[PDB]
């Protein structure tokens, strides 16, 4: 009735980023702003993959 | 197979026969058949991707 | 021969059309053959247990 | 008592609305599809029921009694050739189900 | 006012030195411009595009 | 270069689009709401240039 | 009041991250490159009455 379990979940692929970006919506949240726009990479002393390759 | 690939194209690899369920051989050793393609080919796929 | 210029967009113009319209999920791509084994025979005893 | 086919179409409108609403909520639950298709085959509107079984096989293609009911509708309604197509597609997609092969060779 | 109402000048109204308050409310506008442009943009986008029910 | 226009041009445009109730200007109703998202920036550029009590 | 204004100045001087050299955007040069904006020269009071009527 009203109080009931699920037994099937919702399937993704039909909203906001799923097929055509909801047909290119001009709606965007505060959490979707540019933030941390630069990937850090491992340096020579950190564990760069060149340093990790020769090691036994 | 044509009644299995109705809405698919001609490049799609579907499996529809008994001879897809048969186990292959032990494939003795470091064979050039089961090898990851090439390092530069992998880098080219990476660049395109 | 055709010269294509792209129409110049108004900066001050809101989105034009309703996008929130919602329709049910279409059919999935044609079913793949299931390729199982012959199937283990089931007993009355284990079916009841 | 229903008279001429305006009222018959009103009956059909009510029944189709009820079944399509049960399909909307349950979504899966294969019996809902079977009841609606049996109701469509009872009124000899079997193209509707072809649509319903094809939608139900889109939902769940591995459910073997659904293939069985669809093929037995097409056999029962003297559509030898549709049913024969269905059996060919059934034994192609679910080949280890022996039910399908027995009924098609029978 | 304490610098303005110093000597013979009393505690009347008579003081227009709006440079300071003017700067304070323009520096407010400097930061409220992006916030209100985003908020009004999503307002207009929901009015003209429509609301996405279970999209996000 | 795009040059200056006579100052009576924007005056008559603003005056003919009075409160946007004429049926003749019903195609520009959509653009004014679109321009709503840039009103805070127009307010900022307006009040930034307030004329300085020694100026008439 | 002097203590609080000192507090505001010290919080300015502390959290001064350097200007963070970006790519310049020039919004109004992008508006007047289009075919929808003209440019003129008006009295400030006429523009303020325009901006108020437009916001209304
Ligand atoms: O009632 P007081 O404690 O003496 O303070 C008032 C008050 O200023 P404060 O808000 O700083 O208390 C008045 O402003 P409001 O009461 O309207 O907020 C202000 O006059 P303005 O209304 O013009 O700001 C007035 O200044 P003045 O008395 O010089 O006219 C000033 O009194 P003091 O100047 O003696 O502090």
């Amino acid at each position: 009735t009203a109080a009931r379990p699920t037994f099937e979940p919702a399937r993704g692929g039909r909203g906001k980023g799923e097929g055509d970006l909801s047909q290119l919506s001009k709606q965007y949240s505060s959490r979707d702003l540019p933030s941390h726009t630069k990937i850090k990479y491992r340096q020579t002393t950190q564990d760069a993959p060149e340093e990790v390759r020769n090691r036994d | 197979d044509a009644i299995a690939r109705q809405g698919q194209s001609k490049d799609k690899v579907i499996y529809s026969k008994y001879t897809d369920l048969v186990p292959k051989e032990v494939m003795n050793a470091d064979d050039p058949d089961l090898q990851r393609p090439d390092e530069e080919a992998i880098k080219e796929i990476t660049e395109k991707t | 021969v055709i010269r294509m210029v792209e129409m110049q967009k108004d900066p001050m113009e809101p989105p034009r059309f309703k996008i929130n319209k919602k329709i049910p999920r279409g059919p999935p791509s044609p079913p793949a053959p299931v390729m199982h084994s012959p199937s283990r025979k089931m007993t009355v005893k284990e079916q009841q247990e | 008592k229903i008279t001429d086919e305006e009222e018959l179409n009103d009956y059909k409108l009510r029944k189709r609305k009820t079944f399509e609403d049960n399909i909307r909520k349950n979504r899966t639950v294969i019996s809902n599809w079977i009841k609606y298709a049996q109701w469509e085959e009872s009124l000899k509107e079997i193209q509707r029921a072809r649509s319903i079984y094809e939608r139900a096989l889109d939902v769940d293609y591995r459910n073997i009694t659904l293939w069985l009911k669809y093929a037995e509708m097409e056999m029962k309604n003297r559509q030898v050739n549709h049913a024969r197509n269905i059996w060919d597609r059934a034994i192609t997609t679910l080949p280890r189900v022996n039910q399908f092969w027995y009924k098609y060779t029978y | 006012y304490y610098r303005f109402n110093t000597g013979p000048v009393g505690k009347g109204p008579g003081c227009g030195f709006w440079a300071a308050g003017w700067r304070v409310w323009l520096f407010f506008m400097r930061g409220i411009t992006p916030l209100l442009e985003r908020w009004l943009g999503n307002l207009l986008a929901r009015q003209f595009e429509g609301r996405h029910s279970k999209g996000v | 270069q795009k040059e200056d226009m006579p100052p009576e041009h924007v005056r008559k445009i603003i005056r003919d689009h009075g409160d946007m109730t004429n049926r003749k200007f019903r195609h520009d109703k959509r653009v004014y709401l679109g321009a709503l998202k840039y009103m805070p920036h127009a307010v900022l550029k307006l009040l930034e240039n307030m004329p300085m009590p020694w100026e008439q | 009041s002097y203590q609080k204004l000192l507090k505001y100045y010290v919080l300015n001087a502390l959290k001064h991250r350097p200007p963070k050299a970006q790519k310049k955007r020039y919004l109004f040069r992008s508006f007047k490159a289009t075919k929808f904006f003209q440019s003129t020269k008006l009295d400030w009071v006429e523009v303020g009455l325009q901006v108020c009527r437009q916001g209304y």
